[PDB]
């Protein structure tokens, strides 16, 4: 339904010129966006996405926005006031062996060409129609010079970005989707090609 | 009750220093030259080099010396140099601008300059340090020049920080003022040859002084109109640089904690915290612990007989206390 | 007849004072970890802190000690970290760009981080300088730094002048570079306890190669391929800085004298002075003065012991004089 | 004669981009400004200087370009590299007390208010019909601040400016005026306004 077209690409006026909502956000502007996207999965497209994992949900997803927000110590000790900022991030997702990745590109202002990978795998379950269950596998950070750096806070920053816990899935479109976690964080997602990935 | 009434005992010294320093200084180098003359300005910015001469005074009439040796002369310059070189050189860092207005140097002559006469400023400071010839004098000068370094580069893995003690704040002030004039002090107390339980008196008059002046300074940051100065108030409480009245204030209020944790993304939150801080009491406890520094250095002073630079520096403790009005 | 070959007999010194230097500057500071891994990188850039271990164990060996005393180390990371710092901020004065391409620290990391680190080099420096306790070594360190600075801002003042002689150039060059690797030489001989006579010949010979090393750079300048460099060749002569060729062409060509003195304003004026300086012969008399330096420098390491180490600076010298193939 | 207007308007389309030829000047654009100038010459609209002194002459005149060229070991010593700018040239002439004036003014980049005036006031001749004599009179800097900066060449900087000798008028135009002096050099310059001075 072209509502439902109108809803996003007004989601999309909304974020942008946020960082996806990372560094910081207004209460107003939190307001609104979250109060568009329970608009959005009101309006419920196509239900019940177990069924849909290997149609709507298999392949990679960007993060378009997310309710995880770097504040004052933890962005302090990780040093990301300046000298490291990040890329994006990447959730392929694979269904095929019930598996998902998460993917964090870290770069610096040209300090290398250090486009680092933060890579943590994970293993999902099918327990119910909605409300996926995910645990850790494994984790890596890639190449040897941004682990040199983030040696100390590597626990840090895996608890930050922790893939695991259950994860209510709705509005799976053909494009994006939008998930509440055990930790009842927001995440909101849009397709895109694993070839960029 | 003034900054000329105070110096006018030394003023003579204090000419003849700013007269070699500008010959030193720039020597035929025209941009250098005019540098030179806006840098150390005209007699004024004394603290430091009149405390030196000061206590050289009070010290040469104890141990009964009839003037003031060359060392002393070459002592207020180092301490002068050392000071001027810092400022310009944290002024080029954390960019910032407009020093009281007064364009700092780094806007006025450029990057290069800047770092090029801070450079030579402290190659100076070095060559005369080493020609004084008294070891312990350089193990203690050379002290406080690493502890600026090392708390400058401390200081930045600090912002933000929702929890801190009284102790850190006060040891992280002793490295950024307080050192030079202890070690000033004391320095200044061992070429005038007195006893040692006097130097170590004279030492814990110079720490106490400093850390007094560090922490007014921080509650005039609080409560000076915007005009005084240029950004308004609350500066580096904005940039994540937490002072003596946040931290009496962050024990009793959450919000301030949940503002101060947000990095003041909420709008106005700045203000609203400036607000929680008078409202909570922390500028009356941070003038009391004022209070106890000046008290500790008037205290210190005792050991020296009766005098008239003896005046001069209760007088300069009170000026320093009274300076909050 | 190659790097790695002349420093693989005291690698292992080197190793230990790069973990060292790693380990001291940036200690738990991301950003200045990763700026303190790209500014040493790894072994190599050994000529300074190489020349300093082997002095060290020749005279070691000569006045029969059995090892290094921890001054000898402490005199290697000193030299090191003031050559380091030195280069730093010669790259953000005069604002150049391109170190042999290798970006600049001040590119990479940018101008706050730069002032940052060669200020905290230089003040880790001073430190351990004191902590050596030996104050004449103190007061030659302190004249070498104080030289630099002098010469930094001379050489603004003598930019184009059209008329200078063979001996200016020879003290610009010996407050640029000379300087650090004597002092260095006579101090490690100083700390190894050795006669003084000894002391004055290694003077001489640090004196001489470090002549020999800059006069053999400013020759390649001339002569290098643009794309083994940024610039192409005369970038130097291009800013108004003479060279030894130019010196010595200037006593030749009065053409030469008036396209300099018009400051390069006529098109190509470049090229066609580069031509002049090739057909003047500058660059035979030039490689006939830094093989008098060198030769100098030779007969001076005649008042070691037969060794293999005296072997080492003896091919050292026949590098330096074979880099220009 | 419109062949003069565009002549002239021809000179300033040449002229321009080269800060009146004081700091260098390449060697055919040298050529043909010259080459300009004696084509203006050449087309004389008044001769007879003298008796249009108190017309034509009399009043102020700013420098557009001249033969004279501050560069090399000359420019360093006063710190014209980079420490000072130049702002521009005038020559106020006096018929009526039989005297003129030469001031320089100096500026920094705001490092102060300098705007400096270098001041030489001239006794002059009105010794033939074309070619006038002038000596001296006196000379001085204001402020202080930049006679403490000048100190040293300040003799030397007179010796560059010095506006003495002989002066071959020509060209005495209602705008502009084109003259040579004894030293050979070249100075055109145009009217303007005293208030700007």
């Amino acid at each position: 339904e072209a509502a439902l077209g109108d809803a996003k690409d007004a989601l999309y006026a909304a974020l942008e010129g946020m960082n996806r909502g990372i560094f910081g956000m207004t209460s107003e502007k939190r307001s609104e966006i979250h109060a568009l996207v329970e608009l959005l999965e009101s309006k419920n497209p196509t239900p019940e996405p177990t069924d849909k994992l290997q149609d709507k949900v298999d392949g990679c997803w960007r993060l378009v926005y997310s309710t995880i927000s770097i504040l004052g110590k933890k962005r302090t000790k990780l040093g990301l006031r300046d000298f490291i900022s990040l890329g994006d991030f990447f959730q392929m997702i694979d269904v095929k062996e019930e598996k998902a990745v998460n993917v964090i590109k870290f770069s610096a202002r040209a300090l290398k060409i250090l486009s680092g990978q933060l890579t943590i795998e994970a293993s999902y379950k099918i327990t119910t129609k909605t409300k996926v269950d995910i645990t850790l596998d494994s984790s890596t950070i890639t190449p040897d010079q941004l682990m040199n750096i983030f040696q100390k806070n590597y626990d840090m920053l895996l608890a930050i970005f922790n893939p695991e816990g259950w994860l209510e899935i709705t509005y799976v479109d053909e494009s994006l989707r939008i998930g509440r976690d055990d930790k009842a964080n927001i995440f909101v997602l849009e397709r895109a090609d694993p070839s960029e990935v | 009750m003034s900054v000329s009434s105070l110096l006018e005992v030394v003023a003579d010294d204090l000419l003849k220093l700013n007269n070699n320093l500008k010959s030193l200084v720039g020597a035929e180098n025209p941009v250098l030259v005019s540098a030179a003359e806006q840098i150390f300005g005209a007699g004024g910015k004394r603290l430091r080099p009149a405390l030196v001469f000061l206590v050289s005074r009070a010290t040469a009439e104890l141990a009964g010396l009839l003037e003031l040796t060359t060392e002393h002369q070459r002592l207020a310059e180092i301490i002068e140099m050392i000071h001027t070189a810092s400022l310009i050189h944290d002024d080029v860092i954390d960019d910032s601008g407009m020093r009281r207005g007064k364009e700092t140097i780094h806007q006025l002559y450029g990057t290069r300059v800047a770092v090029l006469a801070g450079d030579f400023m402290f190659a100076q400071s070095s060559w005369f340090l080493a020609n004084l010839e008294n070891i312990e004098v350089i193990k203690l000068i050379s002290q406080v020049i690493k502890d600026f370094a090392s708390g400058e580069i401390k200081q930045a893995s600090t912002l933000f920080d929702c929890d801190i003690t009284l102790d850190d704040y006060l040891l992280k002030s002793y490295y950024k003022t307080a050192s030079l004039i202890a070690a000033s002090t004391r320095s200044a107390a061992i070429f005038s040859g007195v006893s040692t339980a006097i130097c170590e008196q004279m030492y814990e008059y110079g720490r106490n002084l400093g850390l007094s002046f560090q922490v007014v300074d921080d509650i005039l940051d609080f409560t000076q109109s915007a005009e005084q100065l240029g950004k308004p108030a609350g500066s580096d409480l904005a940039k994540g640089n937490l002072t003596a009245p946040v931290i009496f204030a962050l024990q009793d209020e959450p919000q301030l904690r949940e503002i101060i944790d947000s990095e003041f993304s909420e709008t106005n939150s700045l203000a609203t915290a400036i607000e929680l801080v008078h409202r909570s009491g922390g500028i009356k406890r941070a003038h009391e612990l004022a209070r106890e520094k000046g008290e500790i250095a008037i205290q210190s002073l005792q050991c020296l007989p009766r005098s008239e630079f003896r005046s001069t520096l209760e007088n300069m403790v009170k000026y320093n206390l009274e300076r909050i009005d």
